[PDB]
This record gives structure tokens, sequence and C-alpha cells, in this order.
């Protein structure tokens, strides 16, 4: 077995360069984001095509709960930026879609957004693209946006249930095996093409996941590099910080960035 | 396609 400790001195010693890090829902919550399970004829209507083109308010409701900057990103969110501003993060896998990894500051090239984002949108009609800003002030006030083309309902670029997973998720054909170190925060993995993405690291290198509990691939194929840390998972991550010898660091970090926000 | 799957 690894340890926690042990994962961490292969980090502090700067041997793990190439993190790779898959994230999910239980790093949104920390911040107040709503779960999306909480009039629909059941909640995954909400990012459902056809539903949304027979009425499209209550996808427009959560668009203007996560729109950018009502929501901040948490502790999690800055240890990730961390990561990256030591030169340690390869690329961050993101299930979801409050875009607050990159609004703490981790840059669009070391991220794939997997579900999309509210920083632009798409005329669902004759697909002209528009900055997300564009559609904020109808979304801000309850009118459902239209496009100036056409006419057609305007959907921000937030991938629905059956649409194709963005062009930019291709790249964990190759980032998983360069991976020396595999990171999964807050969300187990159970759906595929996540599932098998974990199967993608080489097999000595180590896997961490941090989460409520043991889910998914880590659970049912196993390997001997596997380290589970089992909780919050914010307080999963200030332990790993602490560990780390960062504790100081991401105080300063999120005070830094909290004076801007 | 994005999987079919609950929430
Ligand atoms: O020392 C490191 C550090 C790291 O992040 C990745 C690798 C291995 C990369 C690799 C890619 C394809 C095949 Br096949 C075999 C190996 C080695
Ligand atoms: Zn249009």
């Amino acid at each position: 077995k690894l340890s926690l400790q042990d994962v961490a001195e292969l980090i502090r010693a700067r041997a793990c360069q190439r993190v790779v890090v898959m994230v999910g829902a239980g790093i949104s919550t920390p911040s107040g984001i709503p779960d999306f399970r909480s009039d629909l004829p059941y909640p995954e209507a909400i990012f459902e095509l056809p539903f949304f083109f027979h009425n499209p308010k209550p996808f427009f409701t959560l668009a203007k709960e996560l729109y950018p900057g009502n929501y901040k990103p948490n502790v999690t969110h800055y240890f990730l930026r961390l990561l990256h501003d030591k030169g340690l993060l390869l690329r961050l896998y993101t299930q979801n879609i409050d875009g607050l990894e990159r609004v703490s500051g981790i840059p669009a090239s070391k991220l794939v957004e997997a579900h999309g984002t509210f920083a632009s949108a798409t005329c669902t009609v004759c697909q002209r693209p528009f900055p997300g800003e564009d559609i904020r002030a109808d979304v801000m006030a309850d009118r459902v946006p239209r496009c100036p083309v056409c006419t057609g309902v305007v959907k921000p670029d937030i991938v629905f249930f059956g649409e194709p997973l963005p062009q930019r998720f291709l790249l964990h054909v190759v980032d998983f095996p360069m991976a020396d170190l595999l990171l999964i925060l807050g969300t187990s993995l159970e759906v595929e093409p996540f599932a098998s993405l974990t199967e993608a690291v080489r097999s000595s290198v180590p896997r961490l996941l941090i989460n409520r509990d043991l889910v998914g691939p880590l659970a049912w194929h196993p390997r001997s590099r596997d380290v589970a840390q089992l909780g919050d998972v914010v307080h999963g991550v200030e332990s790993l910080v602490e560990l780390l010898g960062w504790t100081e660091e991401m105080r300063d970090l999120v005070q830094r960035e909290t004076g801007k926000l | 396609g994005k999987v079919m799957r609950r929430l």
C-alpha cells in the first residue's frame, strides 16, 4: 500500500510533474452550488434537447443560477490552481458546469470542460455562436434568449444528454498514459467514458481518490498504487495539503484570490 | 454522445 503520506512525498519531491485530475460535483457543493436533481416530468429532462425545445425555461432557470460571477471557487478549486502554479498540472478534466475551475485561474489550455460551459452559447437553429455575455441580460431577466439571425432559441454550450462531448475531450487519449499521477476529487467516475479513463493510466501510476465514498472503477478494478481518502472532499484536500507542507501557501493563495473576487 | 444517467 501507499498512504496519502507517500503520495504527498512524491509530489513535494516534485517527482509528480504531470498530474491529471478528474473532478465532479463533490467539488461544486462547497461553493454553494445546488444539486441538479433539486415543472419537469423527471429531473433529467433539464438536460434533454427534445424537452428543451418544447420548454426551455427550466433550463434557463438553472443557467441564471450558475451564470458566471454568482458562485465563487472554494479551496478545493484553489488547491488545483496551486498544483498548476507549481507546474505540476498536466490537465484537469471536469464534469461540472459551474466554470469555477477557470475562475480559480486555471488557464483554459489546462482544462477540459467535458460537459461544456456558460462562457459561450449557440443558436439551436442556425448554429451561430455567441459569447455568453451576449445573452446575459436576457438570462438574468428571465427571458429566453433569441437569435438575432433567425429568432431561434440561443442555448448555452452545455452538453445535453445524447450530444457529443466536446472536441477537447479527446486529449484524454494521450493525457492519461502521460500522467505520472491521477487525482480524483469529488466524483465516482461511474459514468462512461470517465470510468474507462481511470483505466488508461499506466500500471505504476498512483491513483488518489478523495471523495465521500469509494465507488466506480477504482473499486471494481483496484490497483496496488491506488489510495482512497474517504470523507468530506474539502477536508480530505485540507489533509493532503498539510501532508504536502502547503497549508500556509494555500491560505495566502486563497487570500490573494479572495481579495480579487 | 454524453450518456443518459440519473441527475
Ligand atoms: O517518466 C514518465 C513520466 C510520465 O508522466 C509519463 C511517462 C511515460 C509515458 C509513456 C507514454 C506511452 C507509452 Br506506450 C509508454 C510511456 C514516463
Ligand atoms: Zn440563429
